[PDB]
């Protein structure tokens, strides 16, 4: 379960980046 | 070398003989002849007793006397975290830390 | 030359008990005990703190917290003596004697 939440943290970081690229 | 008594810890003047006779029996000889004989190296020592006797000091001293890597350590019940799976991932991490080195540098 | 930071754990027995005795599925008590023990004692060094705790029974205290170097010092607060009883009463009645509301009989 720990690895799952770590992967989801990575996913949320990626989502922020991509929404930080699409807006501009 | 047995300045241990005067190294900074009193202890006893009997343990060292057994400890290093076993250690020499294990690791002194070249790897190839040991393999041919097919004998297993000694891996594991048990220490116990009342606190404040210098057990940690004895551990550091024995680790230093033997030509080995800087000693790595772990807590007593921190291994039992409030999680199911940590007791697997962390322990595997500790063992894989040296397993990677063994794979890289080989036997 | 930092100074002093003093933290007080009222009813310390509330959160500190035997680590392995508890059979509850969740191990919150054990985790908090581990965290506090690491903070007070561990590789990291502290020299500007003073922790004091108060309990109403030393029975429910895990020995790990009593280990020397963490809470080595201990103290009991017994019963007052007769002289202390007199001083206590004087303190408890100074106001009343201040306003002249105590009969000389007493
Ligand atoms: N013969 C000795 N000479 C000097 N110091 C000692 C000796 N024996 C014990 N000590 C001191 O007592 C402590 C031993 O603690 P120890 O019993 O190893 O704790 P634990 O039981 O948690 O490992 C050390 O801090 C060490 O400095």
């Amino acid at each position: 379960a720990l690895s799952e939440i770590e992967t989801r943290h990575s996913e949320i970081i990626k989502l922020e980046n991509s929404i930080r690229e699409l807006h501009d | 070398d047995w300045n241990f008594e005067k190294m900074g810890i009193g202890g006893l003047d009997k343990e060292f003989s057994d400890i290093f006779r076993r250690a020499f029996a294990s690791r002194v000889f070249p790897p190839e002849i040991v393999e041919q004989m097919g004998c297993k190296h000694v891996k594991g020592i048990l220490l116990y007793g009342p606190p404040g006797c210098g057990k940690t000091l004895l551990a550091r001293q024995i680790g230093k006397m033997l030509n080995a890597r800087e000693p790595k350590v772990v807590n007593g019940p921190e291994i039992l975290n409030k999680y199911v799976g940590e007791s697997e991932a962390n322990i595997r991490k500790l063992f894989a830390d040296a397993e990677e080195e063994q794979r890289r540098l080989g036997a | 030359n930092s100074g002093l930071h003093i933290i007080i754990f009222d009813e310390i027995d509330a959160i500190c008990k035997q680590r392995g005795s508890m059979a509850g599925s969740t191990g919150v008590h054990d985790t908090v005990v581990n965290q506090l023990l690491s903070k007070i004692d561990g590789v990291e060094q502290l020299n500007n703190i003073l922790v004091i705790g108060m309990t109403n029974r030393p029975d429910l205290i895990d020995e790990a917290l009593l280990r020397p170097g963490r809470l080595e010092v201990k103290m009991e607060i017994g019963l007052p003596d007769e002289k202390g009883r007199l001083q206590i009463l004087h303190i408890h009645t100074a106001r009343m004697r201040g306003h002249q509301l105590l009969s000389a009989d007493v």
